[PDB]
């Protein structure tokens, strides 16, 4: 990656160099549909539904 | 039971074995000799109602919610509306099978007005030889409201009772016959005309 932050002087003022991480951003979504029923089926217990 | 074509009628549930508001309640109808037909249910909340596709606002359910009754209202009646109307409780608060059926109320649309029944004492004549087995009974004809009650000498001997189903004549009135057998005694009542005559023992 290289050094462009002058880490020695930064370390002298209490900023110690830590881990170097990659940069990952979401893209190219895969679309799938699904049905969600918000009301349950109570046919087998219809007598107590009221 | 009496009603005029185009008139209105109001019925009531006669279950009376529970609190009516806590149960699922339909009105079931059955034309004479026809199948059972469901008219209309009523949810426990009392506002939401279920109706068959054919009623189309002709019938309406409500409850007295104080006397513990449930009513059914009818309008624009026709000959097809002649039936026995059953109040059926349905086992639970919600939709369910019926395990309690009300006694039902007979309903008759007809241009005619209530007619008092004609009671005849039919009996094998005294002239013929009397056998050990004798058969006696009464006959009721000439009445317009369908419901009849046939009791016999206040019903102390009902072992040989044999009441027959009613039948229409061409003019629209009914007639039935009842026979008994005893060793060698009849009261018929018709509530709609309020006749309770009993003679010729
Ligand atoms: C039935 O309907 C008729 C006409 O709409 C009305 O006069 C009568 O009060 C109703 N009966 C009941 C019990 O709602």
């Amino acid at each position: 990656t290289g050094g462009i932050l002058h880490y020695e002087k930064l370390s002298k003022i209490g900023l110690v160099k830590g881990v170097t991480r990659k940069y990952k951003i979401k893209s190219n979504p895969l679309t799938k549909d699904i049905v969600i029923k918000m009301i349950p089926n109570v046919s087998n217990m219809s007598q107590c539904t009221g | 039971g009496l009603v005029k074509p185009g008139g209105t009628l109001t019925l009531t549930c006669k279950a009376s074995g529970f609190t009516l508001s806590s149960y699922w309640m339909c009105w079931v109808r059955q034309a004479p000799g026809k199948g059972l037909e469901l008219i209309a249910c009523l949810y426990t909340n009392g506002a939401t109602t279920w109706y068959a596709s054919w009623v189309n606002g002709r019938f309406a359910i409500s409850r007295s919610t104080s006397r513990n009754t449930v009513d059914l209202n009818m309008t624009s009646l026709t000959a097809a509306d002649t039936a026995t109307y059953f109040c059926a409780r349905g086992s639970g608060s919600g939709w369910s099978w019926f395990n309690i059926w009300g006694p039902g109320t007979l309903v008759t649309v007809s241009s005619g007005q209530p007619k008092a029944p004609s009671v005849f004492p039919l009996a094998p004549c005294c002239g013929d030889t009397p056998s050990s087995t004798v058969t006696l009974g009464c006959l009721v004809k000439g009445y317009l409201p369908e419901p009849v009650t046939v009791t016999w000498n206040s019903g102390t001997l009902t072992n040989g009772v044999r009441t027959f189903p009613s039948v229409r004549q061409s003019s629209g009135l009914y007639s039935l016959s009842s026979v008994v057998s005893v060793t060698s005694t009849c009261n018929v009542a018709h509530p709609a005309t309020n006749t309770k005559v009993d003679k010729t023992v």
